[PDB]
């Protein structure tokens, strides 16, 4: 099975990490900055975020699988800098 | 079989079942026992109790 | 549902809930080592590194 | 409760 | 971009935990470019930051008529920030995956970026090639 | 006692020390990466690690 509290889903599936958890995960970020953030992969609507950080999301052994990356980047930074 | 969880995962999770002398292969159980005094094996395979 | 004495302090309450955590190494070739994690009640494991 | 062995 | 814990990583690379090295996925543009814009007033628009700051220490005092602030530029290069949206391709994962996963993102030199403020990840397990189950 | 079979008589070392083969330094935190071989025909217990 892909998880034991949902139905398993076959073929192409998403994930999401989302910058978006600041209050959901920032008991562990407290010394990590958006560039080294940890965050949630599981989104749970109706299970409360903070015991839901611990599940797993299985994959079937029938098939390799492997993750499609996208990213979207905003920066703002001034042109005289450290960087 | 590794990646599923539920219903197969409690027998080969040693949970229940067989013993950690019935689940080993017959000639490690013996080395075990031969070998006891000098070089335990004794908490590398967890017994069930149901 | 717990019922406690007032305390001034602010306080926690640790529930801790007792499972199996259950891991089962195994190394099938030299160099290679590997583990399959269990836990039950609330799930988790199974290879997830 | 507890789950521990000798073997 | 990296996931360091989250996948395998491409060939000639082996997961660091270790500040100084990551391994490297993606490896594009940052999202800072420059647009041109033309004055022809320029040099002439440096005698209306004269008439707004008569303080001149920015327009200066000519300390020799070498020695003085040059004429604006006509092109000028005028800083952008426009987010870049970017699609890779596959990249095994884990067996499993954990319920918190490290993003890291990284520049040229291998270290954290200051200045970013959304990097969002985007993934999606798909079934690759028949593996013995 | 036994004789043989719980000896080995060839060069043998009973205890080894492995220097880190990178390190961090950090404000909260200091990191060590070690390379642990375990050598042929010799097993390691882990709890025999510190």
């Amino acid at each position: 099975i892909r998880y034991s509290e949902l139905a398993p889903l076959y073929d192409t599936t998403r994930l999401y990490l989302v910058d978006n958890k600041s209050a959901d995960i920032a008991s562990l970020n407290y010394q990590n900055d958006h560039s080294n953030f940890l965050t949630t992969v599981v989104q749970n609507n109706d299970f409360t975020p903070t015991e839901a950080s611990t599940q797993t999301i299985n994959f079937d052994e029938r098939s390799r699988w492997g993750g499609q990356l996208k990213t979207i980047m905003h920066t703002n930074m001034p042109n005289v800098n450290e960087f | 079989m590794a990646t599923p969880s539920m219903l197969p995962q409690w027998a080969y999770m040693h949970i229940a079942g067989q013993d950690a002398s019935e689940y080993l292969s017959p000639g490690l159980v013996q080395f075990a026992r031969a070998t006891d005094t000098y070089f335990s094996l004794g908490n590398k395979f967890r017994n069930p109790t149901v | 549902n717990f019922e406690v004495d007032p305390m001034d302090e602010s306080t926690l309450l640790y529930v801790v809930f007792e499972v199996f955590d259950v891991v089962r190494v195994h190394q099938p070739h030299r160099g290679v080592i590997e583990a399959v994690y269990l836990r039950t009640p609330f799930s988790a494991g199974n290879a997830t590194t | 409760d507890i789950n521990f062995s000798s073997l | 971009w990296s996931l360091p814990d989250m996948m395998q990583d491409p060939v000639t690379f082996r997961s660091t935990r270790q500040v100084s090295n990551y391994p490297v996925v993606g490896a594009e543009l940052l999202p800072v470019y420059s647009k041109s814009f033309f004055n022809e007033q320029a040099v002439y628009s440096q005698q209306l930051r004269a008439f707004t700051s008569l303080t001149h220490v920015f327009n200066r005092f000519p300390e020799n008529q070498i020695l003085v602030r040059p004429p604006a530029p006509t092109i000028t290069t005028v800083s952008e920030n426009v987010p870049a949206l970017t699609d890779h391709g596959t990249l095994p994962l884990r067996s499993s995956i954990r319920g918190v996963q490290r993003v890291t993102v990284t520049d040229a030199r291998r270290r954290t970026c200051p200045y970013v403020y959304k990097a969002l990840g985007i993934v999606a397990p798909r079934v690759l090639s028949s593996r013995t189950f | 006692a036994p004789t043989h079979d719980v000896t080995t008589d060839r060069s043998q070392r009973l205890t080894l020390r492995f220097v880190p083969v990178d390190r961090e330094d950090n404000t909260y935190s200091y990191k060590v990466r070690y390379t642990l071989a375990v050598g042929d025909n010799r097993v390691l217990d882990m709890a025999s690690t510190y």
